[PDB]
RNA sequence: UCGAAUCGCCACUUCUCUUAUCCGGUGGGCUGCCCGCCCGGCGCCCAGUACCUUCAUUUUCACAAGAUC
RNA sequence: CGAGUAAAAGAUUAUCCGCGCAAAGCGGAGGCAGUCCGUUUUUUUCUGGGUCUGCCGUUGGGUGGCAUGUGCUUGGCGCU
RNA sequence: GUUCAUAGCGACGUCGCUUUUUGAUCCUUCGAUGUCGGCUCUUCCUAACCUAGCGCCGCAGAAGACGCUAAGGGUUGGAUU
RNA sequence: GGAAUGAACCGCUUAGGGAUAUGUGGCGUCAAAACUUGUGGGCUCAUUCUCGAUACGUGAAAAGGGUGUUGGUGGAUAUCCACCGGCCCCGA
RNA sequence: UCGUGACAACGACAAUGGAAGUACCUUCAUUUCUCGGCCAGACCCAACCUCGCCGCGCAAUUUCCUUCCGGGGCUAACAUCCGGUGGGUACUGUGCGGGUUUCGAGGUCAUGGGGUGCGUGAGUGGGCGGAAUAAAGGG
């Protein structure tokens, strides 16, 4: 219903082949479950046979033809930069973080640890004096229930 | 279960309050009876304590006409000269499923039997477990990933109903009766849900200039 | 049906919910420094088990390079008995003197394509009431 | 396996029509009508402009592929319904004993049904109007819920142990018509 | 009386529904493309990224000689 | 001694009760002195008067209800 | 079968099923498995006689033939042997 | 050692023990192995002794039928006819 | 075969039996006690067995690639396809290699050691010593 459609000039990333998380683009359609793809302005990517059940289709498109020449897909990509905006997605970014999570050194990982303490300590002093000032946490609730209750007594 | 006054005054003396073992609680909804019921007991086998809720919401493949035939087909089968020692033919969905596990078990030797007392099997959601910590699935078989959308399936809990069972309409009155309470809770707190989100922004432009670019190289700020 | 007075109890806490902030739990203690595994049981086929090996399922290998990781490293079953005997360091740390007995092992090889790996217990083999119990996995020998 | 089978079809103005994840609902001057779909998968779609409603088939054998043309068929009838409604009328054909039918608000009471002393009652679902004028008229919107009171009406009276050739008796219905 | 095996926890998780489905929701233009709009967390050694600060002879592994209950 | 409730819902079930939707909010609570305990916030207890709402056990006498030998409710005595 | 192969039947041929008959065999039992019928009592099967529900006829009514789903319930007293 | 079970089938043939690798047979649980492998194609829906699924093993099936669905061959016309396969259904 | 005291436990698989551990008992045997025939861990030499990484030969890479035309085809074209023109100079196969003037690692609770230390307790080594510096044998 809302999933993008398989098609010449369409851009895909393979899920789990030797190529994994790579982009490429359509080129052409060889019966029920089987595409060559292409990407000229990368490393590796020549055109190749992928299985339609190896790739997920992006929101990008491209305007070329069916067998179309590699010169010419090469020129479509640069004009549209198509290639660009994905990199600016946050699909891509989520992915090219783990990738850098991946190859950390035990010393970078001490170095994230220490940020997102960082970060975890200011929010705590952050959401306190929004709880004194228009209390929302359970014990701030809770004190005035207190307060109130302890007036006519005391 | 039921402490006795020996292990009240042990507590005591000690000074224990409570303990709660590791339990994982699976909801069962939207799943293949065959493939859930292997998939936990191997987990069993290896030294695990499993709680199942939602016992009918679970799924078989095939028509209503179908699996109903085969359950009555199993009913059929008594020890004709005492049918008080023949097999006993369980109609509530909890039941079933734990009759299936047994199956695919070892249930003649102390190993067995003992994995097989670490399942619990609720139908529906219970007060005791609605607290205790989020659910878990099974991906392999949730069967929007096992069955083909054509195909016609059984809920368990319909097929249960016609043969015996009699707790359908309490079930679902109590369902409903968990959804609007925990609907109405959700609801709530959604202020402490915000402010807290609005802590970790504009914690940013407070924390040191290094920190922040650390957590913009990971992908997470 | 309580303690203390309904007095000094709605000063308490009062003054408990007051003076609170956000404090959360931080583990400062002494650390784990090994794997948590389970035994899955003995070698076999469809003719019987054979006792000189034994199986061992690690946490978050599920793959055979996984496995090969961890070949050559030390493994220990850890039980209690029901009095006090002799143990390692017996007289020079008396504090260590416990019901708690262990018995070691040594990862020899991967089995199966799963990250499952073989472990053979020193000179005996492992008792049968192990089996589905928590087995540790250590670090070392290190190659890294 | 084809790669695609559609069709579609017109609806006119002043009615409207949506689709939320196989459950159709159309609008008219008469009322609005829903129909559960969801037993189908396929790929409904409404243009909203062009006034068309379409459904597709993506990748089927003949099975999968022959209930386009069913889906298509309700949502015409439904919009046919929901202007202009749908009327049956039903005839009662006694040869001797004259037989007797009382309409009370809703319910339904035929009696002296070839000398029988049996009173067969029948109740109208509230959806479905009916009145009396030798002349039995039911109305309403849905095509599906007018033509099941007819036939039950029909099955209600038959002819038992005789030669069904000889004995004719029975009530029949005579005229389809749209209300207006 | 008891020496014991187990070694994440949370009043941000601990509500619901779909998978032929806007996968965060949601409109418009010309039967697929294009254009807009608004909104798990902590935890791993200064209560926190910063100056300061006791770790031993338990002097090369051994159940953590420490915790929870 | 190997701890899982078809149970409740909070200073981690502790630190009071009632109405309310795991709400918004709205109601009730007796003062004094001692001993022994006490790293705090009107600390934790044990007694003696200290004035008692609600109670148990009574006395007769007037009612009154129940199916009528046995229990109650109204109205005063002092009383725990 | 008034004409009409097939309402109902169906020759000449051919394809099966059952183990409730009788044959064929000789596997178990000869330091022994009590050999017919009746009486009493329980249970199972369906290839359906009656009872339930349907279709069809060379089924006007009545009485019947055939076929299907159906084993829940029922199926007698005597003379001679 | 395998075919759940079996004198005779499959593999292999035997001093008392370790390590390594195979044969027949297998890798959803029972039960060791694809923690339900493939980034390989198709076909099949089976309502009452309940679709199908390890040879020997007649340790159960025939003649005859069915556009149920999926493939071929030969003729007319720009869909029709005749015939033959696969899986499933009746015959049972 | 039975009685008694102490103890061990044990559901229902009739018991008995085999293998391998473990928990408690041992009026049993042997060894050690300031060096030990005890228990662990790491290291060395030899041997055997693995993994990484880097390569070679063969017409295997021409029934092929690329340009310019004539058909043909789709949509305005291109492309799939067929004939010609001039250029040509990671690739679906097959047989193999690589540590000593050094190509990088791993394992043996699955092997022998005096683990270079006394005497006949025989380091055989491209690997331990001494000398020399492209020595013959390939592209
Ligand atoms: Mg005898
Ligand atoms: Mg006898
Ligand atoms: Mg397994």
């Amino acid at each position: 219903v809302k999933a993008n459609y398989i098609r010449a000039g369409r851009l895909v990333r393979i899920l789990r082949g030797p190529r994994q998380n790579r982009v490429g683009v359509i080129v052409d359609i060889v019966d029920a479950n089987r595409v060559l793809v292409e990407n000229p302005c990368e490393q590796k990517m020549w055109r190749h046979v992928q299985n339609l059940k190896n790739v997920e289709p992006l929101k990008f498109c491209v305007s070329i033809s069916r067998n179309c020449s590699t010169k010419a897909l090469k020129e479509a990509l640069e004009s549209k930069k198509v290639l660009e905006k994905y990199a600016a997605t946050k699909s891509a970014v989520r992915i090219a973080a783990k990738k850098a999570f991946a190859e950390s050194t035990d010393f970078e990982r001490y170095q994230l640890r220490v940020a997102k303490r960082s970060r975890a300590y200011w929010a705590r002093k952050i959401f306190d004096d929004n709880d004194k000032k228009n209390p929302v946490s359970w014990h701030k609730v809770a004190l005035k229930k207190l307060l109130k209750n302890a007036k006519k007594v005391d | 279960v039921l402490p006795s006054r020996r292990s009240l005054n042990r507590s005591s003396r000690k000074g224990f309050k409570k303990h709660r073992p590791d339990i994982i609680v699976i909801d069962l909804k939207d799943h293949v009876l065959g493939r859930a019921a292997a998939i936990v007991a191997k987990q069993l086998l290896l030294g695990k304590k499993i709680t199942v809720v939602r016992c009918e919401k679970l799924t078989i493949a095939g028509s209503e006409i179908r699996n109903k035939i085969k359950y009555l087909q199993f009913l059929r089968k008594r020890k004709l000269s005492n049918p008080k020692l023949g097999p006993f033919h369980h109609r509530s969905p909890s039941d079933v499923f734990i009759r299936t596990v047994r199956s695919m078990l070892p249930r003649y030797t102390k190993r067995g039997q003992r994995a097989l007392r670490q399942l619990v099997a609720y139908e529906g959601v219970p007060v005791n477990v609605v607290r205790t910590g989020g659910r878990v699935v099974i991906p392999k078989a949730q069967r929007h990933n096992c069955y083909r959308n054509e195909r016609r399936f059984t809920v368990l809990g319909n097929m249960c109903k016609h043969v015996g069972w009699k707790y359908s309409d309490v079930v679902e009155k109590l369902e409903a009766a968990r959804i609007e309470k925990s609907g109405r809770h959700h609801k709530k707190m959604e202020k402490v849900r915000v402010a807290w989100k609005n802590a970790r922004k504009e914690a940013l432009k407070k924390m040191p200039q290094k920190n922040v670019e650390v957590l913009k190289k990971f992908g997470l700020a | 049906k309580f303690s203390g007075s309904v007095a000094a109890n709605r000063s308490k806490k009062i003054h408990q919910l007051t003076k609170k902030t956000t404090r959360v739990k931080r583990d400062r203690k002494s650390p784990r420094l090994y794997m948590k595994g389970t035994l899955a049981g003995y070698t076999r086929g469809l003719h019987g088990q054979n006792k000189n090996t034994a199986l061992v399922r690690i946490e978050n290998v599920n793959t055979t390079e996984d496995a090969k990781w961890y070949v050559g490293k030390r493994v220990c079953y850890v039980y209690h008995g029901y009095k006090i005997k002799r143990c390692v360091r017996w007289s020079k740390a008396p504090a260590r003197r416990s019901n708690t007995r262990a018995i070691w092992g040594r990862i020899t090889r991967p089995h199966g394509t799963s990250g499952t790996v073989r472990v053979k217990f020193n000179g005996s083999s492992v008792p049968a009431s192990a089996i589905g119990r928590r087995i540790r996995v250590y670090l070392y020998p290190s190659r890294i | 396996m084809k790669i695609k089978s559609h069709d579609q079809i017109t609806f006119p103005e002043d009615v409207t029509v949506s689709v939320k994840d196989r459950i159709v609902t159309v609008k008219g001057k008469r009322g609005t009508l829903t129909k559960d779909l969801r037993h189908l998968q396929l790929d409904f779609r409404v243009n909203k402009k062009l006034r068309t409603f379409t459904a597709v088939r993506w990748f089927g054998n003949k099975i999968n592929n022959s209930t386009i043309n069913t889906a298509l068929s309700h949502v015409r009838n439904m919009i046919t319904g929901v202007t202009k409604g749908f009327r049956f009328k039903v005839r009662f054909a006694y040869a001797h004993f004259p037989i007797s039918v009382t309409v009370e608000n809703q319910l339904v009471e035929i009696r002296n049904f070839l000398g029988e002393k049996r009173v067969r009652r029948q109740v109208v679902a509230d959806d479905v109007k009916v009145y009396r004028t030798d002349e039995l008229v039911l109305e309403g919107n849905d095509l599906e819920q007018v033509s099941r009171e007819a036939a039950v009406m029909h099955q209600l009276c038959l002819v038992k142990k005789k030669d069904i050739r000889k004995f004719l008796d029975g009530i029949y219905v005579q005229t389809k018509t749209n209300i207006e």
